[PDB]
C-alpha cells in the first residue's frame, strides 16, 4: 500500500533525532523560499528501518514521488514569516486568484528532492552499469568530457483560450511533446466550438537543464578494450556543478530511453568531485 | 486444361527418349541418368535442346518462346519421373525431392549488344567474361504466413523464381495488413548474383565493355569466379519514365 | 530389472550360511545410495578433480560385470525395502517405460502365474525359455535314463547373468529333487565363465 | 504436444543423473551455488545414452531445445525452488562433436537452416552492448491494480512480433503508470564471423555470418579473436510495405561462445 509508504515517510520527516530537525527546519526554510535542494540521505532510513532502504533502492522512482508528497504535506505548517519574494509566477497566480473570486501539486511546487547512496553501496565502472540495473539506483565514476550550456526545459504547460477564462494545464513528462490545439475548456464545449487557445509561457513552469557526458578511467579499462561513455541528465540546483576534465562520482538512476531495444542515460541525484 | 497434357507430353519425352542402334543396342539417356544423379545425391539433370526437338518440335519450339512455364512444367515431370524410377527409396527418404532443369544447345551464340527489346521473355545464348560476383545470400521458394490478432495460418504459399517477390494479403479473411511471415517455416535455397563482361573481340572500335546482371540459383552457385570466360543461356526478364531494370535468368553455364 | 539382475539364494546354497544376494551390474551412484541405507555390501572383484582421478580408479569396471556386489546376512532385508523404493528400477523413457520388474521362481507365490517351456523334436531335441538349474539337472538326469547314458548338449547363456558362478564362502522343504538339492550345495568352481557344451558318454560327463 | 512432451520426459531423465554416476546432477548443483542460469551440456553424453535425441537434435534444434530448457527447469525447481523462482526461464548450451555441422562460415548453406551448427572463424566487428525489453510491469494509480505484459520479437525463439508496448491506458481509459524497477530487462549484442585468412580460396572475397548473443554471451569475445560459436542457424523475412522482396537475410542465434586461441 502506498498510501502506508508515504505515512511512515511522513512519520520519518516529522521527527528525526540527531532530536534536532533537520528535516523540519529544512522544510520551515523551504516554506519561507530559503531553501530549493532538499537530500534525504539514506542512512536515516537504514537506522529506522532498512526494509524502506531496500525497497527504495530496488524502485527509485515511485519514492521519490513519494517522498515529494510527503514534504509538500509537511511544508504548510512551517510557514511562520509569510514571504518576501516577487515571483511572477505567484503574481500571476494572485491576479489569476483575483479575478477567480471577482493546480497540480507539481505545479504548486518549487523544492527537488534527491536521495543519497546508503554508505553500503559501492562505486561502479562504467562498463559495471549492466541491464540488471534499470531502475535500481547506482553510483558510477569517472571523467567528464563534455557539457552543454543551461537551457529551460518546460515541466508543466499553461495554456489560456480567448473564448474562456479557465486556463489549461498540460503536464510535459517526456523528452518531446505536441502542444495543445483546441481548448478542452467545459465552457468551449457548451459553445459547441473549442477555443484557439494559446500557450501563456508566463504562467508556465521551467526548470534548468544540462547535459553531460562521463567516460571511464584509463587505467580501469583493459589494455585490449577501448573506454566506453555514458550520457548524464542534471536538472536544478545540480546544474553548473561540474566542468569538462573533472574527475566525478554520480549517484543517480539507470533508465533507458524511449523515443524492443533502446537507449540508456543516467538521472542524476548527488554530482560529488572526486580528486 | 493444356498444362496437363503438356507435362504428360514432357514425362513421356522423359520416359522414352532412347539413344543408339538396334546394330549395337540401346540406352534410355535420360531416365538412366535421372536414377543415377537421385541416387548420388545431385538432384540436377542436364537436358539437350535437340533432343527434345528430335521427339518433339512443338514442345522445343515452345521452350525457345515461353520458356518460364514450360520449364516449370519440364521440372515437374522431371521431379515425377524421378519419383517413379526409384519408388521404394529406403526408410527416411519416402519424400520426393525436387529436380532442377539445365538447358544445353549448339546453336550459334548471340552478342550481348545485339540483344534487341523484342527478344525479352526468350530463351538467349550470349557469351562473355565474369568480371564480378556477389556472396551467397538466401532466397525463399515456400512460405507461411499467419495473422497477428487472430492468428491465421495460410501454409504452403508458392514465391516465383527470380527477382520477383509476393504481394501479401490486404484483408485477414485484425486491422489492414495483419498477416506476418513465419520464420522457421520457410524453405529457402542458395543465390547469387554476377556481372557479365561483353567480350574483349565483339567490342566496338574507341568505346567501352558493356554490361550485364545475371541471376543464378540452387546448383548453379559457385561454378564460376571473376575471371572466367562462359557461355551463359538464360531467360531475357526486367526487374526515368517506365524505364525497369533487366536482368537474365541463368538456366545453363559452359565455363571455358 | 532392465538394467541389472539380482540373485537371492536361502541358506546353505552354493556353501553359504546366510542368505545372500548378488548384483551384477551395479553403478558408483547406486552402491553410494546403498550406502547411505544401512546396508553393508562387499566388492569381491582442484581437490575436486583429484576426488574424480580417485573415483576414476573405482569408476572403471562400472556398466561392467566385474562391478559385482555381494550382500550377506539382515542385510537382505533392507536391500528388498531398498529395491521396493528405489526410483531407478522402472524406467521413465524408452521401449520399456513403466514396466516393473521380471520375477522368477521354482516354487509358487503371491501373485505367480505357471508358465511352461517349449519342447520339440526334430535325432534332436530342443527346449527354449528362461532355463533355472533345476530344470536343467532335472533334464539331464531323465535323458540319462532315457538315452543308456549317452547324449551331447549345447547350452546358449544369457550373458549378464554369467558372473553369478562367483564363489561365495534344512533344504528338504524346499521343493527339489535330493539330488539336485545335493547338486546345488556345492562350492563355486567357475568364475565369469558359463558351461557352453555338456557331453555324457558311458554315464560320465565331460564338461567343455 | 505428445511429441514436446516425450521429449521432456526423456530429457528430464537424461538430466536427472542421480542414481547412475553424479555428472550432471552435481553441475546442476554447481550452477546453482554459482547463481547462474546456463547450463553447458555435452551432447557426446546425450548420444551415448539416448541416440536418437541427440540426431534430433541436430536435425531440428528448436522444438528439442525448448523441451530440454523446461526440463531443466523442472530439475531445478526440484533441486531448489526459490532459485527457480527467481529466474523466469533456463538457458542450455551444447558441445561436443556435431559430425557434418562442423562448418565454416564458407560451407554454411541454405539447406542447414534450422540446424544447430558449430561455425569456426575469426571476429571482425563488435556492437554495444544494449539493453531489450522482456516484461514490463505497469501499475494504475486510480484503481491500485499492478498490470503485466510480455514481450517477443522475430530474433528469439518462439519468435512474434508484439506491439502496443508500453500500454498507457486501463479498460475505462485510467492512467497507467510503468514501475521501471520491477520490469525484465537483458542485454543484447551483435557480432560477426568471417572465414579464416589462410583457409580463403585466393582472388575471392572471403564470407561472413552475423551472430546474435543476448544475456551472459556477451562481451565474450573481441575482434581478431579466434572463436568457435555454437547455436541455431534461422532466416530472417524482411517485408517492405505490403511487399516482400524474397530475398531474405540469415543470422545465426548463439548459445556457446568458445574461444580457440585463449
Ligand atoms: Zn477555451
Ligand atoms: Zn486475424
Amino acid at each position: 500500500d502506498y498510501q502506508a509508504e508515504k505515512e511512515k515517510c511522513k512519520t520519518f520527516l516529522q521527527e528525526f533525532y540527531k532530536k534536532n530537525f533537520k528535516y523540519g527546519v529544512q522544510l520551515a526554510n523551504i516554506a519561507h523560499r530559503e531553501q530549493v535542494a532538499l537530500c534525504i540521505d539514506l542512512d536515516d532510513l537504514a537506522e529506522e528501518d532498512p526494509e524502506l532502504v531496500d525497497a527504495i533502492c530496488e524502485n527509485t522512482r515511485r519514492y521519490t514521488n513519494l517522498f515529494a508528497d510527503a514534504v509538500q504535506e509537511l511544508l504548510p505548517q512551517y510557514k511562520e514569516r509569510e514571504v518576501v519574494h516577487k515571483d511572477a509566477l505567484d503574481v500571476y497566480i494572485e491576479h489569476r486568484l483575483m479575478m477567480e473570486q471577482r493546480y497540480p501539486p507539481e505545479l504548486m511546487r518549487r523544492f527537488e528532492l534527491y536521495f543519497k547512496a546508503p554508505s553500503s553501496s559501492k562505486a561502479r565502472v562504467v562498463r559495471d552499469v549492466k541491464a540488471d540495473s534499470i531502475g535500481k539506483l547506482v553510483t558510477v565514476r569517472g571523467i567528464v568530457t563534455r557539457v552543454t550550456e543551461v537551457k529551460p526545459m518546460m515541466v508543466v504547460a499553461t495554456y489560456t483560450c480567448d473564448q474562456c477564462g479557465a486556463e489549461t494545464y498540460q503536464p510535459i513528462q517526456s523528452p518531446t511533446f505536441m502542444p495543445l490545439i483546441m481548448c478542452p475548456s467545459r465552457e468551449c464545449q457548451t459553445n459547441r466550438s473549442g477555443g484557439r487557445l494559446y500557450l501563456q509561457t508566463r504562467g508556465s513552469k521551467f526548470i534548468k537543464f544540462q547535459e553531460l557526458k562521463i567516460q571511464e578511467h584509463s587505467d580501469q579499462v583493459p589494455v585490449g578494450n577501448i573506454p566506453r561513455c555514458m550520457s548524464v541528465y542534471v536538472r536544478g540546483e545540480n546544474t553548473r556543478l561540474a566542468q569538462p576534465g573533472d574527475h566525478v562520482g554520480i549517484t543517480g538512476v539507470f533508465l533507458p530511453m524511449l523515443r524492443l531495444l533502446s537507449e540508456t542515460y543516467l538521472e542524476s541525484h548527488r554530482l560529488v568531485k572526486m580528486n | 486444361a493444356k498444362k496437363s497434357q503438356l507435362k504428360k507430353r514432357f514425362r513421356e519425352f522423359l520416359r522414352q527418349y532412347r539413344i543408339g542402334t538396334d546394330r549395337t543396342g540401346f540406352t534410355f539417356k535420360y531416365r538412366d541418368e535421372l536414377k543415377r544423379h537421385y541416387n548420388l545425391g545431385e538432384y540436377w539433370i542436364e537436358v539437350e535442346m535437340e533432343d527434345l526437338a528430335s521427339f518433339d518440335e512443338d514442345l522445343a519450339d515452345y521452350l525457345y518462346k515461353q520458356p518460364t512455364e514450360h520449364l516449370q512444367l519440364l521440372e515437374e515431370a522431371a521431379q515425377e519421373v524421378a519419383d517413379e524410377v526409384t519408388r521404394p527409396r529406403p526408410a527416411g527418404e519416402e519424400t520426393i525431392q525436387e529436380i532442377q532443369v539445365m538447358l544445353r544447345s549448339d546453336a550459334n551464340p548471340a552478342n550481348i549488344r545485339s540483344l534487341k527489346s523484342e527478344q525479352m521473355s526468350h530463351l538467349v545464348k550470349i557469351p562473355g567474361i565474369i568480371i564480378a560476383a556477389t556472396a551467397v545470400r538466401a532466397k525463399a521458394t515456400k512460405i507461411s504466413i499467419q495473422c497477428r490478432s487472430c492468428r491465421n495460418t495460410i501454409g504452403n504459399i508458392a514465391v516465383r523464381p527470380g527477382l520477383e517477390g509476393y504481394a501479401m494479403p490486404r484483408k485477414c479473411n485484425c486491422p489492414l495488413d495483419p498477416y506476418f511471415i513465419i520464420p522457421d517455416k520457410c524453405k529457402c535455397v542458395d543465390f547469387q548474383t554476377l556481372k557479365l563482361q561483353e567480350s574483349p573481340d565483339a567490342v566496338p572500335h574507341g568505346e567501352l565493355p558493356r554490361h550485364m546482371q545475371l541471376y543464378c540459383d540452387r546448383y548453379l552457385c559457385d561454378k564460376v569466379v571473376p575471371g572466367n570466360r562462359v557461355t551463359i543461356m538464360g531467360i531475357y526478364s526486367i526487374r526515368g519514365v517506365g524505364i525497369r531494370s533487366s536482368y537474365i535468368r541463368v538456366v545453363g553455364i559452359q565455363v571455358d | 530389472t532392465y538394467q541389472f539382475t539380482v540373485l537371492f539364494r536361502a541358506a546353505g546354497l552354493a556353501g553359504s550360511d546366510v542368505i545372500t544376494a548378488v548384483m551384477s551390474p551395479t553403478t558408483r551412484g547406486l552402491r553410494e545410495a546403498m550406502k547411505n541405507e544401512g546396508i553393508t555390501f562387499s566388492q569381491p572383484l582442484d581437490s575436486i578433480s583429484i576426488k574424480l582421478r580417485k573415483e576414476k580408479n573405482e569408476v572403471k569396471l562400472d556398466h561392467k560385470p566385474e562391478s559385482v556386489v555381494l550382500v550377506k546376512g539382515t542385510n537382505t532385508f533392507t536391500l528388498l525395502n531398498f529395491l521396493i523404493n528405489c526410483k531407478s528400477i522402472v524406467a521413465a523413457a524408452g521401449l520399456q517405460a513403466g514396466l516393473p520388474p521380471t520375477l522368477l521362481s521354482p516354487v509358487a507365490f503371491r501373485g505367480a502365474t505357471m508358465h511352461a517351456l517349449k519342447a520339440r523334436s526334430v535325432f534332436s531335441l530342443e527346449i527354449t525359455g528362461p532355463i533355472m538349474p533345476h530344470s536343467l539337472h532335472s533334464l539331464t538326469m531323465l535323458l540319462q535314463s532315457a538315452q543308456r547314458g549317452s547324449f551331447s548338449a549345447g547350452l546358449y547363456t544369457h550373458e549378464p547373468t554369467a558372473v553369478f558362478n562367483t564363489p561365495i564362502h534344512d533344504l528338504q522343504n524346499c521343493g527339489l529333487h535330493p539330488c539336485t538339492v545335493e547338486q546345488l550345495t556345492q562350492v563355486n568352481e567357475l568364475g565369469k565363465l558359463s558351461l557352453r557344451h555338456l557331453e555324457m558318454t558311458d554315464y560320465r560327463y565331460t564338461w567343455k | 504436444d505428445h511429441e514436446l512432451r516425450e521429449a521432456q520426459r526423456e530429457y528430464l531423465d537424461f538430466l536427472d543423473d542421480d542414481q547412475d554416476q553424479g555428472l550432471y546432477h552435481g553441475k546442476v548443483r554447481d550452477m546453482i551455488g554459482s547463481n547462474e542460469h546456463r547450463l553447458i551440456v555435452n551432447l557426446n553424453d546425450v548420444r551415448r545414452k539416448n541416440d536418437k535425441r541427440a540426431n534430433l537434435m541436430l536435425n531440428d534444434a528448436f522444438a528439442e531445445t525448448i523441451a530440454f530448457q523446461r526440463a531443466l527447469k523442472d530439475l531445478v525447481a526440484s533441486i531448489d525452488a526459490t532459485y527457480a523462482k527467481q529466474f523466469e526461464e533456463f538457458s542450455v548450451g551444447f558441445e561436443g562433436s556435431f559430425g557434418s555441422k562442423h562448418v565454416s562460415p564458407r560451407t554454411l548453406t541454405a539447406s542447414l537452416l534450422g540446424s544447430l551448427v558449430c561455425v569456426e572463424g575469426i571476429v571482425t566487428k563488435c556492437s554495444l552492448v544494449r539493453p531489450k525489453v522482456m516484461r514490463s510491469v505497469h501499475y494504475c494509480p486510480a484503481t491500485k491494480k499492478t498490470l503485466e505484459r510480455k514481450y517477443s520479437d522475430l530474433t528469439s525463439l518462439e519468435a512474434f512480433p508484439s506491439s502496443s508496448i508500453y500500454p498507457t491506458k486501463d479498460e475505462e481509459n485510467n492512467p497507467l503508470e510503468t514501475e521501471y524497477g520491477l520490469s525484465t530487462y537483458k542485454d543484447h549484442q551483435t557480432l560477426s564471423i568471417q572465414e579464416m585468412p589462410e583457409k580463403a580460396p585466393a582472388g575471392q572475397l572471403p564470407r561472413s555470418v552475423d551472430i546474435i548473443a543476448d544475456d551472459d554471451l556477451v562481451d565474450k569475445c573481441k575482434p581478431g579473436d579466434r572463436v568457435q560459436i555454437v547455436g541455431i542457424y534461422r532466416c530472417l523475412p524482411s517485408k517492405q510495405g505490403g511487399f516482400t522482396s524474397g530475398t531474405f537475410r540469415t543470422i545465426l542465434l548463439a548459445n556457446n561462445i568458445k574461444l580457440m586461441s585463449k
